[PDB]
């Protein structure tokens, strides 16, 4: 029934502007306010602002004022919010939340992830984790993969795409200093099992188009 | 504004336990206090409206109470689709204000971490840095502290920590941390030790290896 | 439930209804001469103007409860109550003021009395309406015990009004004339009913629906009900007796 | 700044005089036989108890916005105004129906159109208090702009009933009576100058205020100018010319 639909995920630079688009489904979307409300990454729910669409009339967080930008277009139905000056805080996901009566903010957009960081997209460096003497009893081997110096997200990495589930572990990316990404993707397979079994990592990152297959192995070749 | 405090950060229970969220506001908002429940990459859902009204479509476990500056919400019967992130929200007057957020999970017996310790590979040192990477397979609970000692010493701010979400299958974590230097102070040293204790560990547990025995 | 295709029906034919007894009053104007009776016309034009108004705006209640819709329910639902009840009153006064064997009152003083007596709560409405749009909240952060308790106390001067009107109309029933006391009588059955109505859907939207666990499920159906069947007991038990004993004279 | 025990010694001062007016008039209702003058009397004692709360109302001015006196404020000054105007307007009605030849009101009707007149009033500052405070933002998140325009649109109704006391005191003029007319004459100049100053103070706060690029800094102090300056009015050019006049017998 009712549905709000946002924009996609965008990247932008610590100098720019960003809008974010809500269109609105099934109900009147005349006489419903809508919130704006964004959520930093491992951080809380933070309100923005309102706008009323049937007079266009605004109401802006304290915090934001002189910045913030809401509009909305009754003809296609869509609440739109523009952020200027961006910052490397405001990276974050932007939820457009409708208000009806007697209620608190029951119906919710996807969300939408707006990243701001200087740093250009760049091609995901993959390098092999193997033990440096293995098979010392204790058959719980553990292999990995190290992505490293890469933008933006996401990653995906799977082992050989079709054969290793059981107990594989891909860690969430931490933001460097250097304002790439780095992540690891470990394995865990028995000590008898690595040296007849190979080992792929296929890395799937999208707005670099890399792909890097790359091959675990202590040492050797 | 009105600071909107949750309480407790994080609690840990199994399937069907009853737990309690306490909300805390710094000035009346009378009963103009909602509840949403939030899944990690989804959008926050809808729970609780006007302090103790539940939404179309919520389960009868969830149950809102409270008036002025003292709120709760109540989970009867937990289930494995109700472990997640809670918050309180006030809109008595604007602007609106959130809690922080209490997160729900699940409660296991003690298991102790399996250690394992990376090399930087030499193609990364042919790039130009080295990276040595500490992995902690399967434990409980999330709270393991770990020291990175190079030749018996202690080094510090050169250190990142990632941690996985707790599993679907065995409710257990997982700890990866990766130590940075470059080519050169890699040239430096040669014993490379990874450090760890944990409370499921009678004690502390360290793997360590040598340049040039890999 | 399927209360929004019965009410709606329900509200429909009234509007249908009221049309054509508007129709069979303004014939009537053309063929009464009495000159008593005739001065009550212009005031039951009014009265079921205002019946046709809350027949309309059963369907604001029908429609989804919007940050629109609001205002129009909370200025437009006593208004017309208080027209409606002050049209009754009007002739409630005419008939005790002709019982007791007094000049009746011209149809301008009447209509004075119909529409001076339902100022009171268009000012009282348009005040709180904007108040709320203009310096309030417009509604928004309004919980359902808040917006049931301003609804209901919004309706104090419709509710002296009611009484006014029956003990006005219970007037009627003494005096040397009995040709009046059938009207006075047909009011204050009117009024009587209207009464036990309000009386029935106050008690259910501010006690009764929060104690069976039906807030605010069933605060927009009652409110509905309540004023569909209140404007069809104005139509049926005041409106078309009164259009049935004017057509035998 | 030199508004400073300058309007706080007029207000007490006014207080002072009109307890020793209030004594006046009491000895002087129970020492007159004549039964068409007295039934003024009554009305115009509370018109006295109005204008004493109007002084210590000054006090409220005196003080800056705060919250417990802005309510205090948007209550009183409307309903005590309405309260002086209604008193004229009774006194210039029976003024009216005397003079052409006819009887005199009672007292109580006298007191009663009196009450009748200000109960509007004080409905339309209640419920604009109470939705301000309960049902909206309260008087310290308002605006200077948005306070001054509220203040001044809550008297219209009071500004109505200067006009009808206008009016009505200019019809008493025509007449074979000459013993009444000085009566109407007094409250003609009283409602005359009421009407200069009320002007004045608005054009003041409303237009005169942002021109002169000093707001909100004079908007206490003309209000309490203007209050102060009006109750002196009602006191020197009606209180004490009646007084003069009820005196000789
Ligand atoms: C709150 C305010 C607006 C209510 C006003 C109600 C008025 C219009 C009603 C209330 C009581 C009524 C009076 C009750 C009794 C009589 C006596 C009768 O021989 C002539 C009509 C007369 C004089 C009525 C005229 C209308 C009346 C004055
Ligand atoms: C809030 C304000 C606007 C309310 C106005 C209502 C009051 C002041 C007025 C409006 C119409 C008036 C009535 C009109 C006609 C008559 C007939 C007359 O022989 C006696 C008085 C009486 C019965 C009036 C009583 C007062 C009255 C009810
Ligand atoms: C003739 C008699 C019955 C008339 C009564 C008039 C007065 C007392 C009534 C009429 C309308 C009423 C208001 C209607 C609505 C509200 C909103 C509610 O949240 C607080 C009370 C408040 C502000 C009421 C206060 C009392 C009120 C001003
Ligand atoms: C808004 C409402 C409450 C205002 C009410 C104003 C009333 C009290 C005023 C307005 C006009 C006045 C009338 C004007 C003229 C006359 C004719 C005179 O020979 C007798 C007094 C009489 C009949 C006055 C009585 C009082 C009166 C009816
Ligand atoms: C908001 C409500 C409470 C306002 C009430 C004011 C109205 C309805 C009442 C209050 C006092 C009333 C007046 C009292 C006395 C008389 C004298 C009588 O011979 C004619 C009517 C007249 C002149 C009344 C007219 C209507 C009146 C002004
Ligand atoms: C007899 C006549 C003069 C009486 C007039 C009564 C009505 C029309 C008046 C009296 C008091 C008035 C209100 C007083 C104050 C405000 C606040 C302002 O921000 C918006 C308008 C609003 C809400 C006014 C609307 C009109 C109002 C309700």
């Amino acid at each position: 029934q009712v549905q709000l639909v946002q924009s996609g995920a965008e990247v932008k630079k610590p100098g720019a502007s960003v809008k974010v688009s809500c269109k609105a489904s099934g109900y009147s979307f005349t006489g419903y306010t809508m919130n704006w409300v964004r959520q930093a990454p491992g951080q809380g729910l933070e309100w923005m602002g309102l706008i009323n669409p049937y007079n266009s009339d605004t109401n802006y967080a304290q915090k934001l004022q002189g910045r913030v930008t809401m509009t909305t277009d009754t003809s296609t139905s869509t609440a739109y919010m523009e952020l200027r000056s961006l910052r490397s805080d405001d990276t974050a996901v932007y939820y457009c939340a409708r208000v009806a009566l007697r209620v608190a903010l029951d119906y919710w957009g996807q969300g939408t992830l707006v990243t701001v960081s200087s740093a250009s997209t760049k091609g995901p460096s993959v390098f092999p984790l193997a033990p440096c003497s293995r098979s010392t009893s204790e058959s719980t081997a553990a292999l990995g993969c190290l992505v490293k110096d890469y933008f933006p997200e996401p990653v995906t990495v799977s082992w050989n795409s079709g054969a290793l589930t059981s107990g594989v572990h891909t860690f969430p990316a931490v933001l460097q200093s250097s304002g790439l990404y780095s992540l690891s993707s470990v394995v865990t397979v028995p000590s008898s099992s690595l040296g007849t079994k190979t080992y792929t990592c296929n890395v799937d990152h999208k707005p670099s188009n890399t792909k890097v297959d790359k091959r675990v192995e202590s040492k050797y070749g | 504004d009105i600071q909107m405090t949750q309480s407790p950060s994080s609690l840990s229970a199994s399937v069907g336990d009853r737990v309690t969220i306490t909300c805390k506001a710094s000035q009346n908002v009378a009963t103009h206090v909602g509840w949403y429940q939030q899944k990690p990459g989804k959008a926050p859902k809808r729970l609780i409206y006007s302090a103790s009204y539940r939404y179309s479509g919520v389960p009868s476990r969830f149950s809102g109470s409270g008036s002025g500056t003292e709120f709760t919400l109540t989970i009867s019967n937990l289930q494995p689709e109700d472990f997640a992130t809670y918050y309180c929200q006030q809109y008595n007057r604007y602007p609106y204000t959130f809690g922080q957020g209490t997160k729900l999970e699940i409660k296991r017996t003690v298991a102790a971490p399996s250690v394992f310790i990376f090399p930087p590979s030499d193609e990364q040192l042919k790039s130009g840095t080295a990276s040595v990477v500490c992995l902690l397979n399967n434990f409980y609970p999330r709270e393991a502290k770990v020291q990175w000692k190079v030749d018996n010493a202690l080094q510090s701010g050169n250190s990142q920590e990632s941690v996985t979400e707790q599993d679907s299958k065995d409710s257990t974590y997982s700890l990866s941390s990766t130590l940075t230097l470059s080519k050169a102070d890699y040239e430096k040293h040669k014993v490379y030790a990874c450090e760890v204790t944990h409370q499921g560990l009678s004690s502390p547990v360290t793997k360590s290896f040598n340049r040039g025995e890999c | 439930g399927p209360w929004g295709i019965i009410l709606e029906s329900l509200a429909i034919l009234g509007i249908v209804v009221t049309i054509l007894l508007l129709l069979a009053f303004l014939f009537l104007m053309r063929k009464i001469q009495d000159c008593s009776q005739w001065n009550v016309l212009p005031t039951q034009l009014l009265f079921l103007l205002s019946v046709l108004g809350l027949f309309g705006l059963a369907f604001a209640f029908i429609i989804e409860l919007n940050q629109q819709t609001a205002p129009v329910r909370y200025f437009l639902f006593g208004v017309l109550f208080a027209l409606c009840f002050s049209c009754l009153l009007a002739h409630a006064s005419n008939l005790v003021k002709l019982v007791r064997g007094c000049v009746s009152f011209s149809w301008t003083t009447i209509l004075c009395i119909a529409i001076g007596c339902s100022l009171l709560q268009i000012i009282i409405a348009t005040e709180y309406v904007t108040l709320i749009m203009t310096r309030g909240m417009m509604f928004v952060n309004m919980t359902p015990c808040q917006l049931n308790v301003d609804f209901v106390v919004l309706l104090v001067y419709v509710l002296f009004l009611m009484a006014l009107t029956f003990f006005v109309s219970k007037a009627t029933f003494c005096g040397p004339c009995e040709n009046w006391k059938q009207h006075g009588r047909l009011i204050f059955i009117t009024v009587l009913f209207s009464i036990i109505i309000w009386v029935v859907w106050i008690s259910m939207l501010l006690r009764g629906n929060p104690q069976f666990q039906r807030q605010p499920q069933w605060d927009d159906p009652v409110v509905c009900i309540a004023l569909v069947t209140n404007a069809w007991v104005f139509l049926l038990l005041y409106i078309v007796p009164e259009l049935c004993i004017l057509y035998r004279s």
